[PDB]
C-alpha cells in the first residue's frame, strides 16, 4: 500500500528506558512506511526532486523509488535521570509524526 | 496557494478523502495503466501544483504502458477513461 | 553499504523531454541511497525520530528501519516551451541533492 | 553548534573522512556488535549532539547483542574497545 502514517507507540520500560526517563511512560511516535508510486499524489507533498526520481525510475529501474518518511515532526517534553542523580526537564524536538510523504 | 479545486479519487484517495473526493491547488487527474502481467487498472485523484508539469506530461520512456491526463475544472477527473499508448511492434 | 549521494544525471533526451524543455540539455539531480545502521553516525544528520525508530527496529523488527532520503536539496534553471510554444524561464526548487540523511 | 570534536572513525566513516578522523559538535562511540552466529565487529566513529543521549544509552532489550561506548575528549574512541554484555 501507498506511503502513509502508521501507528508506534514507544513504551520506555518495554525498551529499558524507564531508568532514565521518569516521564512521560512512553508516547506515539508513529512510523511512515509505504510506496510511492507513479504519480505522486497532493497527499503526498513530495519535493521536485521525488517527482523526478519517480519517473526516472520509471524509465530505468536501476534508481531506486522516493521513499516514504516523515514531513512533519512534532515535540515532546520528558524529564530524565541526568548524569548526577538530577531531575531534569528538557524540550526534545521532532519525536513525533505528524505527517508522511515522499522524498 | 490553498487548494481552490475538488476531485474524484479512486486508488490514490488521501487518508481523510470523503464520499470519494479530495482538495488541491494543482490538478485533478486519472491514469490508465498496465503492469508487469498485462493487467490494467485506471486510478485517478489530486495532484499538487508544483511538479505538476513533469507529472502530467509523464515519460514516453516509462518501461510499462500507462497513460495520465490532468485537468482543472471541479471533478473533471469524474469520468476520464485515458487510452493506453499504443503496443509498441 | 550505509546512506550516502549516489550519482545521477537526468538527460532530458534519455525521459523524452527534448520537445518541451529547451534549456538545459540535462542536469546533475543524483539520489540518495543505503542502510541506516545503530548507530546513525553525525553525518547523516538524522532527526530524534529517526534515532528512536532505529533503536525501536534493533528490539523488534517488525518496526522498520529509517530511510536514507535527501535532507538539502537546491534549485536549477529551466527554460520551457508551454501550451501556445512560447519560452518561459522558471526557477525549479529542490531539483538537486546536496545531502543526504536517515529520516 | 560548530563541531568542536575530532573522533576516530572506523565502519562509520563519513564520505570524506580524512586520515580515519571524524568532526562532531557530540561524542566519539567505539562499538562491538555480534551477529546471528557469535562473530562480532568493532566499529566506531563521531556521533552529533542531538539524539545522542538515546544512542550513547542504547536500548538493554536490543536482539542483537552490541555494547556502544561514548567519550567526549579528542580522539578518545580510538583504542576504546567496549565488550558485549555478559
Amino acid at each position: 500500500s501507498s506511503c502513509k502514517r502508521h501507528p508506534l507507540y514507544v513504551d520506555f520500560s518495554d525498551v529499558g528506558w524507564n531508568d532514565w526517563i521518569v516521564a512521560p511512560p512512553g508516547y506515539h511516535a508513529f512510523y511512515c512506511h509505504g510506496e510511492c508510486p507513479f504519480p505522486l499524489a497532493d497527499h503526498l507533498n513530495s519535493t521536485n526532486h521525488a517527482i523526478v526520481q519517480t519517473l526516472v525510475n520509471s524509465v530505468n529501474s536501476k534508481i531506486p523509488k522516493a521513499c516514504c518518511v516523515p514531513t512533519e515532526l512534532s515535540a515532546i517534553s520528558m524529564l530524565y535521570l541526568d548524569e548526577n542523580e538530577k531531575v531534569v526537564l528538557k524540550n526534545y524536538q521532532d519525536m513525533v509524526v505528524e505527517g508522511c510523504g515522499c522524498r | 496557494t490553498l487548494p481552490f479545486l475538488k476531485c474524484y479519487c479512486s486508488g490514490h484517495c488521501p487518508d481523510d478523502a470523503i464520499n470519494n473526493t479530495c482538495i488541491t491547488n494543482g490538478h485533478c487527474f486519472a491514469i490508465i495503466e498496465e503492469d508487469d502481467q498485462g493487467e490494467t487498472t485506471l486510478a485517478s485523484g489530486c495532484m499538487k501544483y508544483e511538479g505538476s508539469d513533469f507529472q502530467c506530461k509523464d515519460s514516453p520512456k516509462a518501461q510499462l504502458r500507462r497513460t495520465i491526463e490532468c485537468c482543472r475544472t471541479n471533478l473533471c477527473n469524474q469520468y476520464l477513461q485515458p487510452t493506453l499508448p499504443p503496443v509498441v511492434i
